[PDB]
């Protein structure tokens, strides 16, 4: 939305753009890690199908933000893919 | 409170000036991705 | 085996589970989400990311 | 769902709480002009999680 | 107007389509003649 109606930001929108959004990431994804939370562990019986969805999810949601916020993609892939040619 | 003082020290420094620090470099973090793909 | 002595599944899938199945579940869940990801975005680049 | 659901809550809201800060602006157009970096996506995303 | 919002709504139909054709009778002219049963007894 940056590179077009505002300004280019050759690798100054990507960085200009999680200036204002790492919030909602880490608001969410938190949220999301505390909801499934109590199916991973705490119930033990009553249902431990609980268990084998809960564990695939915050098992991903660790490695879906801690690292796609940063790291590895999602800033670095828009600029080899977009930019870097055509 | 902290809390707020916190979350904005973090998601300046800390966080966007160490986003342009590996912004920078690229080629080290592309081998880590396909390494994480193996 | 013997003469006169053949076989026959039950009944044993007939078509179940990973796959099979799955590829290509999952092989049209890329087919599309690159899409919709150009329905709304346009270039051959943004979807890739 | 549950996670998958108040994701889609959260931005749309949490939008609003920068844009009455990073423009000092409570306001109903506050919200709509937010929903102009906000709902590119929506839509968008709705198409590729189905 | 726009090109690929256009060119996408036609890939689902280059599938769907083609899926169609992977997934639909391929046989002669369809049930025509109201269709009838038949008893059958023997005296021998």
């Amino acid at each position: 939305d940056l590179m077009d109606k505002e300004g280019k930001g050759l690798i100054e929108a990507t960085l200009d753009a999680v200036r204002m959004r790492l919030r909602p990431i880490l608001m969410t994804s938190l949220a999301f890690i505390l909801g499934v939370m109590p199916l991973v562990i705490s119930t033990g019986a009553g249902s431990g199908a609980q268990n084998a969805v809960g564990t695939g999810v915050m098992g991903g949601m660790v490695t879906a933000t801690v690292l796609a916020i940063f790291f590895v993609p999602v800033f670095f892939v828009v600029v080899r893919r977009r930019f870097s040619r055509k | 409170f902290g809390w707020f003082n916190r979350m904005f020290e973090k998601s300046t420094h800390h966080y966007t000036d160490s986003v342009g620090g590996i912004l920078r470099s690229t080629g080290r973090y592309l081998v880590l991705y396909l390494i994480i793909v193996v | 085996l013997p003469t006169g002595v053949g076989y026959d599944w039950t009944g044993s899938y007939q078509e179940r589970l990973s796959g099979n199945q799955a590829p290509s579940l999952y092989a049209i869940s890329l087919i599309v989400v690159f899409l919709c990801l150009a329905a709304l975005y346009e270039s051959w680049s943004i979807p890739f990311s | 769902a549950i996670g998958l659901l108040v994701d889609d809550a959260i931005v749309v809201v949490e939008n609003v709480e920068r844009v009455m800060a990073e423009e000092g602006l409570p306001p109903k157009e506050a919200t709509r002009k937010s929903m102009g970096q906000i709902q590119g996506a929506l839509v968008g995303i709705a198409m590729v999680l189905s | 107007d726009r090109p690929i919002f256009a060119w996408v709504i036609a890939i689902i139909i280059m599938l769907a389509g083609g899926l169609a054709i992977l997934k639909l009778p391929v046989a002669q002219y369809p049930t025509i003649a109201p269709p009838a049963v038949t008893i059958s007894a023997s005296y021998p």
